[PDB]
């Protein structure tokens, strides 16, 4: 028994040819109050993994602490902690999925939807979702909350199946993500103009971009709209 | 259901998908969701399917009578006012959510109406379960001063986003184009990207497979 | 579900249907509702399928354990009481079962115990259990006699389940028949209702509610 | 739970109706007749909710008698049972429905056939060789499925019912205090006023 | 209030032949009216020539498959690499399911392999551990659509010999793998047409006396 | 206790080459208790066939209502009602009771006496028309019926073949539903003649 | 929703954001919440969109009939018609209306009708879910007899704070200016008011 | 509802218990002995919730038999009932209470007196000349208030009992299938096998 | 309740009203809502009085034990102990706390721990039922690196507005000033702040 209090809306993500992209806005909502504005909802783990979290922010802060403990604990008595025995995205994911499912089974969930994005040591892209029920799935595109309803359809127009992924460049993928963040800001009442974005490339590594803004917004057409039916002036 | 309305520079277009459902089951794989209110005022609905239909026919009926009485072409704002006052009086219990569009002597018009009786005016709109997938496409690609061709394409892409991504939507795309110039053009099954693949086998039975108890000829006339 | 068992001159007749339902959905028509505990002991199943399957299979284990411990087959009284006491531990947790334990021992003679998830345990000569119980009762009770031949008693068993299979929406499929003697159950076959109904109508002149 | 049984043999219809009237923890009456004669060749039996039961029967009775006197003619059992159905089907959607189940047993003189109609409080009508309302049907339907024959005499019909009653007195939880049995044939309606201790 | 359960869609189908078994399932995963993924397998090679699916609530499904695969591992450790036969797997899965009798795994589960005599075998379960061996079984969302088709086309139910006046039933025969696979594809294209939670892809696992073989077919994506 | 489930009952209709078929089961139950083996759910007003599932009292009442209405239609119009028109009459009659609906799933089947083309239609309880040209299903085994029809059906079946397809669809759907079965009747409707057949089926 | 009306030297200005929501989905991002019921009598609507549209329409009709029989109605008269509708139907309505009008005898006036259907004449009024966040700000910054440029800025600043904190508010800011001069429609875009 | 009657005459206690076991719409049995002997001179009858009834009875029986063997002595009826009341009093506040009402009839050999205790599931104990559990007391208490005398013989008590069962057969809505009658006196417990037609 | 903490050039200031209610009754008009948990670490409490006191008492115990063993705790450490208690017990607590502290290294710091048990570091924070009315005002008037007197004025003005609109707020405005100096208690009476 519980209920989310301070919350953070969509996390959206996709695969491109050489890695993964993930983004989330910087807002912590308090019901319909847009209460906190500098909230990082992307969490780098090592330098091959970004965990994107939506839902309850207190539970998000708990999952942060767990992920940092995991890095510490992996480094213990491990001379290959920054090489062959570094934490892989799949390890980080399975761990969280275990936690999530155990917590729902005890009737005390972590009130979150989580996307783990990264690149494996064999160069393979990793993109997987887990939520408060312990439900897990993978897809060329993943999104939580509103993002599932609005971002996925736009992202899927780019990567509709597995074979579309060699064909998709960094530039096209980031372009699609950035556009989808704009659409979310247009239609999601709990979204923010400011967001963070992270690229995990098999060649580049980790690029973490903060303080990004939605630009090129269309508002001019508003002026022609008068009334709600018959009103002329 | 996915329904859209898009205003272009010389008129308005509406489009809809063609799947109707009974819970999780597809009842009709190609039902027409675009209803006519009058020759140049067309209508797409979501919610209770019997309600959108009935409210469309009732107002369509009264609009015709109005037009005969006044010797004028029906106006879209009239359909709107009649629809909203009817729906409001029924306090939501008539679950009709409609995108109404048409041309009349005062120009081209695009409105949405909700079950409780509220209306909004727009340049582009969507309703139904696929509404969010449709809007994503509209908000990405709409612009002022679209041509007839660009508007048909945009509306169609938006219904498609619904067909693919929304489980309550599928099958085909129906379009209707209302231009200030000519007649309205109803474009049935404009797209058909969901043809059932050829079956692997025929299930035609050898005659006499079914056991019969007794038989008789049934009479019709008198 | 319809299950029955009755004692007569020549032992015990056990007969059951074979339909599994989940709501109005027919889940199976070919299900086993009798558990062969040992060559002298039978258990029937009604209510929750899992609850029945699981606990009567468990019962067989406990009965076998008794044999190794006491160097003798468990009595009907004792076997039924194990299940009765187990089910009583779980009272109010929502177990759902209607059950008959039928068998022979020298000390007891042929014996029937009814056991259910409320904890009720009764020794008796005739029981019908399940949603179809009343239908089976109607035919069974109106044609029952202690002195029925084995042949007739097996037929009455078969016919009672058919009755319930016909009237109760939640019964049907096939009849599974058993005879329990001093020597001691014998299986008397599976009888599909699809064929049995028409066969019985023809040969008996009954089922006159049915057209054709 | 009130036993209302009907069985249609070759030349007659027999209705058997329980005699008990029970409110709460007391059997108030052990000789109730749950039956109204609708016309010389049509009998109705009824069970259900305490007040609705007799008020409905008597309202139907008054109406059929009125029809008889207006036309100097008896309505067929089929016609009577359609009237009753429509009445119940109206009642089910009104402010306070009659909660009453009925059997209609009549001998159609124009056809020279006995007829048994079963109608529940919803207005669900069906013609049957045998029928029952309430719990008692859960025993008798299967019983009659076995022992009933389409061409039985009235005397065989009465033996069939004896079996039905006996089965109900063995397996039904409540004491219904025996049945009143009535026969509808070509001659009309008579009462076998000697069934309970036969 | 926290609902510990959800519905991920999805349908599964198992058919037993004479010396083979198939277990099929669509690859779509859904939440409400949205699609989570178009390719997310739910039929698994569990080792020892046994395949398994547990369809319904995916989190309970994965938990169960995981737990069973772990049984197989430990069965080898504790009983000197002995092969876990299909009847033993079935019984074991009953205890896994019934262990959670009062907080059940919300899955319809099916396993397929070969019995001791090398005959194809299919076992199916309710959420709480009730089980039966069968010639065929459909589970999950479109189960009620497909099961009757299987009664008719696998066990030839309601089919008589023409001319016998419905006195001689159509004789039961084992089907070939080619004929079974046809029925599977046809069942899934049918289910895809009429059920909104079924589509995207079909994965079939075939089991014989040489291991586990896989086949994949595109399904409609609306 | 949901009214569409108290009595049980299925109806299916199919178009073929210059013919229609409509079939129903015969069961009338009350919950688990089977009550009558002879409850037919298909009716006909001239050459127009109506099948009705759901609450049996409403089935009887709707038939008595459409007998009434089509009789009066015939008297004023001096011709029999056609399938396309009757469909509209069913629809508006059901919508008339929008807030106290009949608990029914009606199905229309027939051939247009002028154009000669096969016509089927389905309705929900408040009169929404399902306009499928291939098949229409209704009742407590509708899910099963949808599965049978989608798999078994193909367009342009001859009357004699259509009989087999619709019969097998019905019979196998009925056997997976507790509240349907207990007999079935199939109407094969051809412009010129109609054949009624009683099917032999599982009596459980 | 964030709505407000402010009296000033030359008359009155009405302002509103443009967001309509159903749950967390923005159903309309460019809504027009400024509703004309007469030439120089306008209102702002909050609550049930159906209820406030049905009311504004009945009021529009009532004032049109008034004008035909009796000359221009006063702003008070327009407020009284709203109140009669909201008070008498209070059980069935979720309607919060701000009425504002210019008149030559009376200059600019503002009436607020909250949920129960009471009427309050005020120098300025604020309503809708967004208004809670700006009580302090507005009470601290409002002065009587401001100039047109000053009132526009007061409304621009107030509404941008409401939009910043209320998720149910957003979009563009719309204003209607009501003076002897005429009726002027203004609009302000996110890139303009977010900077303030 | 389950008839449980007791009457204490001068030299014996008579227990009478109904024979029906009814679940739902079916009488599963018509020969159920709702009794356990606790010791040679103490008998207990019981009624209530389906499983609890026999489980409680047998548990009590086990405990009294254990005492008897440990002490080679028979507890007085007063002592047995005190022990029974305690068990019930603990039960009512536990996780799942035994829903069982009992009558205890004993012959006290040390005093040479018959003794009748009535205890409900809450652990309410009272010593009475006659008692009943359930609805049956709503008829029998007043009847015995009229007919009962403290100096009656065992044969007078059996007549008084016959009168009680006749009334319940006449007025009770349920068919309880007659009673099993047991007499407790100095020479122990015996069953009167003839009552259904004595 | 209206509570706030503001960082400034020389440290941090906490302010609060003094009203506690049960329903519409003022149970205490002179409450002290500013709670010391260490010499230069203070907090403001909102929500359940029982809960927040029990929490503040436990934190004070942890910080006293901390100081015995390890030296002065940082403000962050204080905030973390509050979170631990609020997060881990989220299902029996209704507690919103603002933590404010000064140390020589980190200067003045503010943390807010709202209902869920999340932690947020902020240049200034506002909480309690009265705060909703001053989001607009505070956002517009807060600047970083203000002087003592400016900050005192900002809190005074902010809370006077919160008090003006919130029925659950009122009485006296209390403040605690936290700097190197020094701990300074300030109080302001209605006759001063209402006239602002
Ligand atoms: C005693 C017996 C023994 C063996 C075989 C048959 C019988 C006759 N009994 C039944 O048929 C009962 C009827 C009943 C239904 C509900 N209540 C009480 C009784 N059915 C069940 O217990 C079914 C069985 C089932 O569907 N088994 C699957 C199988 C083995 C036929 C393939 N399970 C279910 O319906 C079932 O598990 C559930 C259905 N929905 C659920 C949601 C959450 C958890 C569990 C379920
Ligand atoms: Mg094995
Ligand atoms: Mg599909
Ligand atoms: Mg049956
Ligand atoms: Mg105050």
């Amino acid at each position: 028994t519980q209920q989310p209090i301070v919350t953070g809306t969509s996390v959206i993500s996709m695969k491109y040819d050489n890695g993964v992209i993930i983004a989330a806005d910087n807002l912590g909502s308090y019901g319909s109050l847009l209460r906190f504005n500098g909230v990082e909802r992307l969490i780098p783990v090592g330098d091959n993994t970004v965990v994107g979290i939506s839902g309850d922010i207190s539970d998000m802060q708990h999952i942060e602490r767990l992920l940092k403990d995991l890095v510490t604990e992996n480094a213990y008595d491990n001379p290959l902690a920054d090489a062959e025995e570094a934490l892989e995205p799949s390890y980080i994911f399975e761990y969280l999925a275990t936690v999530m499912y155990q917590r729902r089974s005890k009737m005390n969930p972590l009130w979150n939807a989580i996307i783990v994005a990264g690149v494996q040591s064999n160069g393979d892209q990793f993109l997987r979702y887990v939520n408060l029920l312990g439900v897990t799935y993978s897809s060329p595109t993943l999104a939580t909350g509103f993002g599932a309803h609005m971002a996925n359809p736009l992202l899927r127009k780019v990567v509709d199946r597995e074979s579309d992924i060699p064909k998709t460049t960094v530039q096209v993928a980031e372009e699609a993500i950035v556009n989808a963040m704009r659409v979310l800001y247009y239609r999601d009442a709990r979204s923010s103009r400011n967001f963070s974005l992270a690229i995990i490339d098999k060649n580049t590594g980790l690029t973490f971009k903060k303080n990004l803004q939605v630009e090129n917004m269309k508002w001019d057409f508003a002026k022609d709209i008068k009334g709600y039916g018959t009103q002329k002036i | 259901t996915t329904i859209v309305g898009v205003k272009f520079n010389n008129g308005v277009v509406i489009a809809a998908d063609t799947r109707s459902t009974q819970g999780p089951i597809v009842a009709d794989k190609n039902c027409a969701k675009l209803h006519r209110i009058s020759p140049k005022i067309w209508c797409a609905g979501a919610g209770t399917a019997a309600d959108t239909e009935a409210v469309t026919q009732l107002i369509g009926s009264n609009i015709e009578l109005h037009s005969l009485y006044t010797s004028r072409e029906p106006r879209v704002v009239s359909a709107l006012q009649m629809l909203k006052q009817h729906l409001f009086k029924y306090q939501g219990h008539i679950g009709a959510y409609l995108i109404v569009a048409g041309v009349d002597p005062t120009g081209s018009h695009l409105f949405s109406i909700h079950a409780h009786g509220s209306t909004d005016v727009g340049y582009y709109l969507s309703l139904g379960s696929g509404s969010l997938a449709a809007m994503a496409v509209l908000e990405s690609h709409w612009k002022q001063d679209l041509t007839k061709e660009e508007a048909i394409k945009l509306a169609s892409d938006a219904i498609q986003a619904g067909i693919w991504n929304d489980l309550g939507s599928g099958s085909n795309v129906d379009v209707c184009v209302m231009e200030i110039g000519k007649d309205a053009e109803y474009l049935r099954n404009y797209l058909t990207p969901n043809v059932r693949e050829e079956k692997q086998k025929s299930y035609k039975f050898p005659r006499g497979t079914t056991a019969v108890l007794k038989e008789s000829i049934v009479n019709i006339c008198d | 579900t319809t299950t029955l068992a009755f004692r007569f001159q020549g032992g015990i007749i056990v007969a059951v249907d074979s339909r599994a339902t989940a709501g109005n959905w027919v889940a199976s028509q070919t299900v086993k509702k009798v558990i062969e505990i040992n060559p002298f002991l039978l258990g029937t199943m009604a209510g929750g399928a899992a609850d029945c399957q699981f606990w009567e299979t468990w019962l067989g284990s406990q009965c076998r354990l008794h044999e190794l411990r006491e160097k003798e087959r468990i009595s009907v009284a004792a076997a039924s009481k194990i299940l009765s006491n187990l089910v009583y531990q779980y009272k109010g947790a929502g177990l759902s079962m209607g059950t008959m334990i039928c068998g022979y021992t020298r000390k007891e003679g042929p014996t029937i115990y009814y056991v259910d998830s409320d904890g009720t345990r009764l020794k008796g000569d005739i029981f019908c259990v399940g949603s179809g119980q009343t239908f089976a009762y109607g035919v069974l009770d109106s044609n029952y006699k202690w002195d029925l031949s084995v042949e007739d008693a097996l037929y009455l068993g078969k016919r009672s389940i058919l009755a319930a299979a016909h009237r109760d929406a939640y019964s049907g499929g096939s009849v599974n028949l058993y005879h329990v003697t001093e020597d001691g159950w014998i299986y008397h076959g599976n009888h599909d209702v699809g064929e049995l109904f028409w066969k019985v109508k023809e040969e008996e002149g009954s089922f006159n509610n049915v057209i054709g | 739970m009130d036993i209302i049984l009907g069985i249609r043999v070759q030349d007659s219809v027999i209705l058997a109706s329980s005699k008990a009237v029970t409110r709460g923890i007391s059997v108030l009456k052990d000789s109730d007749d749950k039956t109204r004669q609708l016309s010389p060749h049509t009998l109705m039996s009824f069970a259900g909710e305490a007040g609705d039961t007799v008020q409905f029967a008597e309202y139907i009775q008054a109406n059929i008698q009125l029809y008889s006197i207006r036309e100097d003619y008896e309505l067929s059992p089929q016609a009577v049972s359609s009237f009753v159905r429509q009445e119940l089907a109206k009642s089910i959607r009104s402010r306070r429905p009659y909660q009453v189940n009925v059997l209609i047993g009549g001998y159609d003189k124009k056809k020279n056939k006995p007829e048994l109609y079963q109608i529940d409080y919803l207005g669900t009508k069906v013609e049957l060789p045998y029928g029952a309302h309430g719990y008692s049907g859960f025993y008798t339907f299967s019983l009659l499925d076995h022992h009933y024959r389409p061409d039985m005499t009235t005397e065989e019909g009465l033996d069939l019912l004896k079996l039905c009653v006996q089965e109900l007195e063995k397996r039904m939880p409540m004491d219904f205090k025996g049945v009143i049995v009535k026969i509808v044939d070509k001659d009309g309606i008579r009462q076998v006023d000697d069934f309970q201790a036969q | 209030q926290f609902n510990p359960y959800g519905d991920n869609g999805g349908t599964i189908l198992g058919i037993a032949g004479e010396d083979f078994a198939v277990l099929a399932g669509d690859t779509r995963n859904i939440t409400d009216y949205s699609i989570n993924s178009r390719y997310e397998p739910k039929v698994f090679d569990c080792g020892d020539n046994i395949v398994m699916s547990a369809n319904g609530f995916a989190a309970d499904g994965d938990a169960l498959v995981k737990r069973f695969k772990n049984s197989v591992k430990w069965y080898h450790f504790d009983h000197n690499d002995k092969k876990l036969s299909i009847n033993s797997a079935a019984r074991n899965i009953q205890h896994l399911l019934y262990g959670k009798r009062f907080f059940p795994y919300y899955v319809h589960t099916i396993i397929a392999g070969l019995d001791e005599d090398g005959k194809g075998a299919v076992y199916s379960f309710d959420p709480v551990g009730s089980y039966e061996r069968e010639q065929c079984r459909a589970g999950g969302a479109a189960a009620s659509l497909i099961m009757p088709f299987l009664d008719n086309q696998v066990n030839f139910k309601n089919q008589y010999e023409p001319g016998t006046n419905g006195k001689v039933k159509k004789p039961l025969k084992y089907l070939s793998v080619e004929e079974v696979i046809k029925l599977v594809r046809d069942s899934f294209t049918s289910a895809t047409e009429r059920h909104i939670q079924v589509g995207d892809g079909l994965e079939i696992l075939i089991v014989t006396k040489d291991g586990v073989r896989k086949e994949f077919y595109e399904l409609k994506r609306d | 206790s949901d009214p569409s489930s108290i009595n049980g009952g299925i109806v299916v209709a199919m178009t073929g080459k210059d013919c229609v078929a409509i079939a129903c089961d015969l069961r009338l139950g009350s919950q688990s208790l089977g009550v009558s083996n002879k409850f037919e759910k298909i009716f006909h007003y001239g050459h127009v066939f109506l099948g009705i599932t759901g609450l049996a009292t409403d089935v009887t009442t709707l038939n008595e209502m459409f007998r009434y209405k089509t009789n009066l239609y015939k008297l004023k119009e001096e011709r029999a009602i056609e399938p396309e028109t009757f469909t509209q009459l069913v629809s508006s009659s059901l919508y008339e009771r929008r807030f106290g609906p009949y608990f029914v799933g009606p199905v229309v089947a027939g051939i247009n006496s002028k154009s000669g083309k096969p016509f089927i239609a389905g309705f929900d309880l408040i009169g929404c028309i399902d306009e499928a040209k291939d098949f229409i299903v209704s009742g407590t085994a509708s899910d099963q019926l949808f599965g049978m029809c989608e798999s078994l059906y193909e367009p342009n079946l001859e009357p004699e073949d259509l009989f087999e397809t619709i019969s097998q669809a019905l019979l196998n759907a009925a056997d997976r539903d507790a509240l349907s079965g207990w007999g079935a009747v199939v109407y094969i409707i051809k412009k010129d003649e109609v054949v009624k057949r009683y099917l032999k089926m599982r009596q459980d | 929703t964030s709505i407000m009306a402010v009296t000033f030297k030359d008359g009155v200005i009405l302002g509103a954001d443009s967001r309509t929501t159903t749950g967390a989905y923005i159903a309309n991002r460019v809504t027009d919440k400024l509703t004309r019921v007469h030439d120089k009598i306008w209102c702002c609507r909050s609550g049930s969109a159906a209820d406030t549209q049905a009311i504004a329409d009945i009021v529009q009709y009532h004032l049109e009939l008034y004008t035909s029989q009796y000359g221009t109605p006063s702003t008070e008269t327009a407020a009284s018609v709203f109140k009669e509708l909201c008070y008498e139907n209070k059980d069935n309505l979720t309607a919060g209306i701000i009425v504002a009008g210019y008149d030559d005898k009376n200059k600019g006036e503002v009436y607020t009708i909250p949920l129960g259907g009471s009427v309050h004449k005020l120098p300025y009024a604020i309503a809708g879910s967004g208004s809670t966040f700006i009580y302090g700000y507005c009470d601290k910054n409002f002065r009587e007899n401001m100039s047109k440029e000053e009132t526009v800025d007061f409304i621009k600043h107030s509404l941008s704070q409401a939009i910043k904190w209320d998720g149910s508010s957003g979009g563009v800011i719309r204003m209607v200016v009501l003076t002897a001069a005429g009726v002027e429609r203004l609009i302000f875009y996110p890139d303009e008011y977010e900077q303030l």
